[PDB]
């Protein structure tokens, strides 16, 4: 259930919300009370001139209205005046307008003269005073909503914000609690456009849908309950029309969701092609793929293309296009029901009414067209709500105890072990070795037989299916993770250098070794900070791997990070592969020799580096073949020591 | 300037929005004369000739209007999000066109999340300016024009020019919120592509992260990160949030000038209750749609940013890599290095000095050093992948350059030190090389860097899906696909970059062997910290710093003493 979430995530700011919506309807009653000004302003002070009359005096004689500047009591004549065509009359004494001949048919005739011009002006000057005084009454109750739709914009500027970095954080928390498998099955880009390009779409849904949609509810609430306050019957048309609206928005939906889905995941898969394209840019413009590679991305480019064109009809016949039928209709109601009423001249009682309503429905179309706005966005977010929850509730996620525990003995184990990634590639069987704290090497020249295997299965990257490890009798299934992780180390086959300066490689972005772990560097590396210019706290290597620096350098970088951290296992992958040189990989085994002070697992496919290994593996196709050390040669080893010299 | 920058695709198709503008105005009057009906009728109606036919008349008019506006702007709607979705996908063309075709030094200068959210999010951002941007900032333009203009004519220019007093105001107003809303969103774009890069670089290192237990150190600084553009979204907040209010203040104050002046006016007689509603709707069309118009200069803002960001990096120069004139000699067997001085763009230093290298016809090349000395320099040399400062390759007697692109990348065989794989099956990447292979070529390959067995682990031989970068294959078997994959070309020239440091020595001499069968009389450049393979060339430079410390075979190397004379006696007494 996407909305649910959405309503959770919203009701952890209550405080903000509600505030905010009281603010803006303040703001909207104010502004809704304003067309009261304007029926009042007509019906009082244009048409106060037709009603009875019993001060206001032209030719000296005539008296003055009932309600008006200077009323004593006195009543002799009971004038009226009235409206023809553009001229109006004054009547003395006690229908049509035809035309000093005016006669009520409903029969009696009297006599009327026309009001001239500066006369008629005259009659006004208390209507100018009450016009004076309800523009300023209304000039000044807008500066009260002013202040209040500032405050419930900036209100919910914050709580669209927070909730979207609450959002992010819950979703960077799950993928960093997700297995490894994870990772290794599923593009990059792919899993990095989930959370960064998808999440952009629900933060518009939160920044600017949900927030206009709120305030036209509001505004559209205020004006159907002045449209009730005006009229009772005309209001219930009025109410008739919200469901239409409900009906737009289910049938946008059902003619969207596809063809939204579509795009959202081609968009996913736009994100990973070019990531993969960016990545391996070297083998595009030294193999001359670039036209088969710039064909695949213009097939995922056309696609998109045609699904936005299979979007490019339904929002074509909506939005304001279709807001304006609605608005005509209301112009049409307004007059027939209007002329339905006047037929017998029963219409005169609704002319500030008639323009209250017309001023209402002015009001009333623009929030709809606010709301009608973001129908293309809330079905695109609702796509980008289910990937990201989805992502958010997920089942196979391992709960980790991030507490790290203090220092082991160096006792690795492994009993009667069965591993195999996807059920049935056997990497693994019967693997069954010990060490305490000397050097356990696991060699094998079949390059596919487990070595990696093995190592990444003692992290717990992957759960081994059969047997158990146990280092100082503590079965790895005790979870936690961390502490797991925390006493032992490793080289990995394929280093991977992070950004920032050198020293922040080896350091890692680590409160524990000081700047003077220079050691660590000095340790294997030889006059290459003296060759680059400046020390390593002050040379960013090119962002992400040290392109800036050659492979064998990357693989010393990484080396030294894993003895920067002093763990109580160190592993190794192929640690002296591409700094094989010999001057500096025997300062690596000779100046930084291993000591009893770490149990270390060296891994390699070169005989120099494992000659005093005090165990040597074979592991060969899964299964050992070899317990011995380096003078146990008798068959197996000794061809692959033979070809080495 | 987001216009001036949109307009060259406007100049491409002006037979598609030329026809749309002639359409809105023919909406805009037609649904602009029921005001003025309304007007009229309600002035009968007071004056109690509202007749029944007049009813009708009325009905009918705006029950044509209504379908003529729905059709006549449909066609509207259509063709202008149709052109936003076209100048998308042609934006994206182009983007990928330019960021291929364009040499290594670029890539340390520009990010790869940065790259990719300025493809995603800066065409979505200009596709939605393009369309909806456009679309509001033309019709609301026009619409406002036309309402000026009708109310003046056939209403009046006095109550018309009065409430255009703060017109002005909003004028100043919507210049000063573009000025600063234009900096926010080309900082908001920036600070996606930042994003977008911290969360590719703590996905891709996982196990570098899990192994060391930083998880939470992590989430620390992604935190930390976030907080920082909650606060830059809340910078533009109080902005926005202080330009709204001026924006219905303003709109407030020409709805009441107009209103209080209309019914002074009526006091005067100037103008009836009709009138006076004609030109109260008139004017709550023209001015209160305004509401929407910080919206639309957050659209219009926004698509400026991310176009310049998308022109910024559309024309880079592509650095010095470029066919000059093609000289058209197909491959001398000659690769004489006169004087190279060479200097990395981000370097201050000469990495490469005068090197005096030449290889002739089919010779096999050692160059294997110290660390750090510039190898693989020595071999972007050849490739050209960074811009010649000194060198002087001297193909025969022709420069490096003078040469196809094309053709010299077809000489060249490939320098993979770092093992670089692509999604796909591990046929379909072995076949990614050269000229999409031949039937069994495969197979040859495969059987020809000792990988035939291999596949009986592989539960699917040739067919077993190869996973994102190496995932589902060892190191080794990785480097043993790259030399099947770039064996497929049988390039004149084959250059060999540690090839053989990620498997055993017993396949080390499988490759070797088979290597030796495959090369007999084509140059090869062989670089490797295995000094065995080296044993084998007419020449054999051992590289120190930006000079080669010594020059000779595998035997004159033995008898002068130096860097080579130490380093193959170690590795032979073990
Ligand atoms: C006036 C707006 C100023 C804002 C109230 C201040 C709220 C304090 C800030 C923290 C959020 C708490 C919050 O929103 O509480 C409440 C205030 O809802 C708004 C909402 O949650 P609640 O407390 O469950 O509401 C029911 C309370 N009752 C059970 C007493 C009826
Ligand atoms: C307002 C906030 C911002 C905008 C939110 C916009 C989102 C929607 C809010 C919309 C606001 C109104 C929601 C309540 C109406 C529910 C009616 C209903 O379920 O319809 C029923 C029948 O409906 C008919 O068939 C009606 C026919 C008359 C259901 O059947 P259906 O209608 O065929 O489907
Ligand atoms: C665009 C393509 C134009 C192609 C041109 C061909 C001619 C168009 C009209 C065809 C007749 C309609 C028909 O029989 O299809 C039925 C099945 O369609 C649905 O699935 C309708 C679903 C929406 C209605 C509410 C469902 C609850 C009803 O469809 P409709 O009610 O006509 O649905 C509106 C579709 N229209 C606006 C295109 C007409
Ligand atoms: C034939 C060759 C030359 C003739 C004149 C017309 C084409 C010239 C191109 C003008 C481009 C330019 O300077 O942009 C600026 C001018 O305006 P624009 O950007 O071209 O306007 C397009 C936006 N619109 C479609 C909303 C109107
Ligand atoms: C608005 C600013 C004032 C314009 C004044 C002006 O010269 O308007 C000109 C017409 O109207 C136009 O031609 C103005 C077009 C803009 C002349 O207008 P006027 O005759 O100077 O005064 C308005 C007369 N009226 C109210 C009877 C129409
Ligand atoms: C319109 C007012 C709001 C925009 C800022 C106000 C103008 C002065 C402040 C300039 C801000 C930066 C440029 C903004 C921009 O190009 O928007 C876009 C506006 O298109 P334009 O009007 O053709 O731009 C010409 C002058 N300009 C490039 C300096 C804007
Ligand atoms: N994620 C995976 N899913 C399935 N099979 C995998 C996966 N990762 C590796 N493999 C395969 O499972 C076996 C494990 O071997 P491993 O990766 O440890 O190589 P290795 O023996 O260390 O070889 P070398 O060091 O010579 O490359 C190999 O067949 C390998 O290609
Ligand atoms: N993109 C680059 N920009 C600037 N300098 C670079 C770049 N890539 C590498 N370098 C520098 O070039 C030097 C020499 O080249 P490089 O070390 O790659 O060859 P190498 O000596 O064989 O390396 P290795 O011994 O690690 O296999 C590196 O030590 C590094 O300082
Ligand atoms: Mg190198
Ligand atoms: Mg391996």
């Amino acid at each position: 259930k996407i909305g649910k979430t959405l309503w959770r995530y919203a009701l952890l700011y209550r405080k903000l919300l509600i505030t905010a919506v009281l603010l803006l309807t303040v703001a909207v009653g104010a502004e809704l009370t304003g067309p009261f000004i304007g029926k009042k302003m007509i019906d009082d002070h244009i048409l106060g001139i037709e009603k009875t009359w019993y001060a206001v005096q032209f030719h000296g004689v005539s008296y003055v209205r009932e309600d008006r500047l200077q009323e004593p009591v006195s009543k002799a004549k009971e004038a009226h005046i009235y409206q023809v065509g553009m001229a109006f009359y004054f009547v003395d004494q006690a229908g049509n307008r035809t035309v000093g001949k005016l006669t009520i048919t409903n029969s009696r005739a009297y006599a009327a003269e026309k009001l001239t011009k500066q006369e008629l002006f005259q009659f006004y000057q208390p209507e100018i005073k009450g016009m004076v005084l309800l523009i300023a009454l209304y000039g000044g109750l807008l500066v009260f909503s002013v202040f209040f739709q500032y405050g419930q914009h900036y209100l919910l500027q914050m709580s669209a914000n927070r909730i979207i970095q609450k959002m992010r954080q819950d979703v960077f928390s799950h993928i960093q609690k997700m297995p490894i498998r994870y990772f290794d099955n599923l593009p990059a880009g792919k899993v990095v456009a989930r959370i960064t390009n998808d999440t952009e779409a629900i933060r518009d849904l939160y920044v600017t849908v949900l927030s206009t949609f709120v305030t036209s509810g509001i505004y559209m609430f205020g004006i159907f309950t002045a449209l009730f306050l005006l009229d009772v019957k005309l209001a219930f048309v009025a109410l008739a029309i919200v469901p239409i609206i409900w009906l737009w928005s289910v049938i946008y939906r059902r003619y969207a969701s596809y063809y939204n889905q579509k795009i959202r995941s081609i968009n996913s898969d736009i994100n990973a092609k070019m990531n993969e394209s960016i990545q391996g840019m070297t083998i595009i413009q030294a193999f001359r793929h670039q036209k088969e590679t710039m064909r695949e991305f213009e097939e995922l480019n056309e696609s998109h293309f045609y699904f936005q064109n299979r979007m490019l009809n339904l929002n074509s016949l909506m939005s304001h296009n279709l807001v304006n039928v609605i608005r005509n209709l209301a112009f049409v109601a307004l007059i027939w029901h209007f002329g339905g009423a006047s037929l017998n001249a029963a219409g005169i009682v609704s002319i500030g009414v008639l323009y209250a309503f017309v001023d209402y429905l002015n009001r009333l179309f623009q929030p709809i067209t606010g709301i009608v706005n973001q129908f293309s966005k809330l079905e695109l977010a609702r796509v980008s709500a289910g990937r990201v929850f989805e992502l958010l509730e997920e089942k196979n996620t391992e709960e980790a105890g991030e507490p790290a525990k203090e220092r082991a003995l160096g006792r690795v184990e492994f009993r009667d072990v069965s591993f195999a990634y996807q059920e049935g590639e056997e990497v693994l069987k019967h693997i069954s070795f010990t060490a305490q704290k000397g050097e356990t090497v696991a060699l094998v020249g079949h390059t596919g037989s487990g070595k990696s295997s093995i190592l990444n299965l003692l992290f717990r990257f992957y759960d081994a299916q059969k047997g158990d490890v146990l280092i100082d009798g503590k079965s790895i299934y005790n979870m936690s993770r961390q502490e797991l992780r925390s006493h032992m180390g490793i080289v990995l086959q394929d280093p991977y250098l992070f950004s920032g300066t050198i020293g922040s490689n080896v350091s890692l972005d680590d409160e524990r070794m000081t700047e003077e772990e220079i050691k660590n560097a000095l340790r294997q590396v030889g006059a290459e900070p003296l060759l680059k210019k400046l020390p390593k706290g002050i040379n960013e290597p090119v962002i992400e791997k040290g392109s800036t620096l050659s492979s064998g350098e990357r693989q010393l970088i990484s080396f030294a990070r894993a003895l920067a951290f002093d763990p109580a296992i160190l592993i190794l992958d192929q640690a002296t592969a591409h700094i094989d040189t010999e001057t500096e990989a025997v300062i690596q085994k000779a100046l930084d020799v291993v000591k009893q002070g770490r149990t270390t697992f060296v891994i390699a496919h070169r005989l120099s580096t494992i000659r005093n290994a005090d165990q040597i593996l074979v592991l060969d196709k899964g299964e050992i073949v070899e317990r011995g050390n380096h003078e146990e040669l008798m068959a197996l080893e000794g061809q692959y020591y033979q070809m080495y010299e | 300037s987001v216009l001036k920058k949109l307009g060259w695709f406007f100049k491409a198709y002006w037979l598609r929005y030329t026809i749309a503008i002639v359409l809105l105005l023919a909406v805009n009057v037609i649904e602009m004369f029921p005001p003025k009906l309304l007007g009229n009728a309600i002035d009968d109606m007071k004056a109690g000739a509202f007749t029944a036919e007049g009813l009708l008349f009325y009905i009918g008019i705006f029950f044509v209007l209504t379908a003529a506006v729905y059709i006549m702007s449909y066609f509207w709607m259509h063709q202008l999000f149709g052109g936003a979705n076209l100048m998308e996908k042609i934006l994206r063309t182009k983007l990928m066109g330019h960021l291929l075709t364009m040499s290594p030094p670029f890539y340390e200068k520009n990010r790869t999340g940065d790259l990719m959210a300025r493809g995603t999010n800066d065409l979505q951002a200009v596709s939605l300016t393009t369309g909806f941007g456009i679309l509001t900032l033309v019709d609301s333009t026009m619409f406002m024009m036309t309402i000026f203009l009708t109310m003046g004519f056939l209403i009046s220019w006095k109550l018309t020019f009065a409430a255009i007093i703060p017109l002005p105001v909003m004028a100043i107003a919507i210049s000063l919120y573009g000025s600063k809303i234009h900096e926010r969103f080309t900082e908001a774009q920036n600070a996606f592509g930042a994003l977008n890069d911290r969360v590719l670089e703590s996905v891709s290192g996982v196990r570098v992260i899990r192994a060391y237990v930083q998880e939470t150190n992590d989430v620390r600084r992604f935190n930390e990160m976030t907080a920082d553009v909650y606060q830059k979204n809340m910078k533009v907040a109080f902005i926005d949030s202080l330009f709204e209010p001026t924006v219905k203040l303003l709109v407030g104050a020409s709805y009441l000038i107009g209103l209080g002046y209309g019914a002074f006016l009526v006091f005067r007689n100037e103008l009836t209750l009709g009138e006076l509603v004609s030109f109260n709707v008139y004017l709550g069309m023209m001015i209160w749609p305004m509401f929407a118009i910080g919206e639309l200069i957050n659209v219009m803002q926004r698509g400026n940013a991310s176009l310049d960001r998308v022109n910024e990096t559309l024309s880079y120069e592509t650095d010095v890599t470029d066919p000059k004139q093609p000289a058209d000699l197909k491959e001398p067997g000659d690769i004489v290095f006169s004087h190279v001085s060479f200097t990395y763009p981000s370097s201050t230093s000469d990495n490469l000095q005068d090197i005096s290298f030449t290889v002739r016809k089919g010779q096999t090349v050692g160059i294997a050093g110290k660390t750090g000395s510039g190898k693989t320099t020595i071999i972007k040399q050849l490739l050209r992948q960074y811009p010649p400062g000194e060198g002087s390759i001297t193909f025969s007697g022709v420069p490096i350059q003078q040469i196809p692109l094309d053709r010299l990348r077809g000489w060249i065989g490939y320098v993979p030190q770092d093992h670089l794989l692509f999604s796909r099956t591990v046929k379909e990447n072995i076949l990614y090389g050269k000229q999409d292979a031949t039937d069994k070529e495969v197979q040859q390959a495969i059987a020809e860097a000792h990988f035939e067995k291999d596949l009986h682990m592989l539960p699917s031989g040739l067919e077993t899906m190869v996973g994102e970068k190496g995932v589902a294959l060892s190191g080794g078997q990785k480097q043993r696909i790259s030399i099947a994959r770039a064996l497929m070309a049988n390039p004149e020239i084959l250059i060999l970059d540690q090839s053989l440091s990620a498997v055993d020595a017993k396949t080390e001499a499988a490759i070797i062997k088979n290597i030796r069968e495959n090369r007999k009389g084509k140059t090869t450049f062989i670089l490797t910290h295995r000094l065995s393979a080296v044993e084998h060339a007419d020449l054999i430079l051992v590289m120190d710093g930006g000079v080669i410390a010594e020059r000779g075979t595998h035997q004159e190397l033995l008898a002068n003493n130096g860097w080579y004379r130490e380093q193959y006696e170690r590795q032979q007494l073990f």
